């Protein structure tokens, strides 16, 4: 939204090569971590301007 | 002579084909209303959905 913004949305999809796996998965792991990796625009690219970031979990999961 | 060949006549036809047509007659009365016999993938055969996808070329995956 901004600069300042704090929610982001990505378009999100498996590659043509591993496409086909979504038959075997209730969410295809690449796919939940491509949005994961939604997380890393954050508000700013400076976010976590140093290091690297690694989950630790969620709260909470709906399917 | 005319026609090196032996000419031949039809003498009578049969066709079942989509959109219920069983008869000539019938492939006719469909073509002068301007009908389509065009439908979605029936599910019994298989599943559309499944095999669906509007991306060109991805492997598995029909377009």
């Amino acid at each position: 939204a901004e600069a300042g913004a704090a929610t982001v949305l990505a378009e999100v999809a498996l590659p043509a090569s591993i496409r086909f796996q979504q038959g075997a998965y209730r969410i295809h792991p690449a796919l939940l971590d491509a949005c994961f990796q939604s997380v890393g625009a954050g508000v700013q690219a400076g976010t976590a301007t140093g290091g690297l970031l690694l989950p630790l979990g969620v709260r909470s999961l709906r399917a | 002579m005319e026609s090196r060949v032996t000419p031949v006549a039809v003498i009578g036809m049969g066709c079942r084909l989509p959109g219920g047509i069983n008869s000539p007659d019938k492939l006719w009365e469909s073509l002068l209303r301007g009908d389509d016999l065009v439908t979605e993938i029936p599910p019994d055969r298989w599943d559309a959905d499944d095999y669906y996808d509007p991306e060109p070329g991805v492997p598995g995956r029909s377009v």
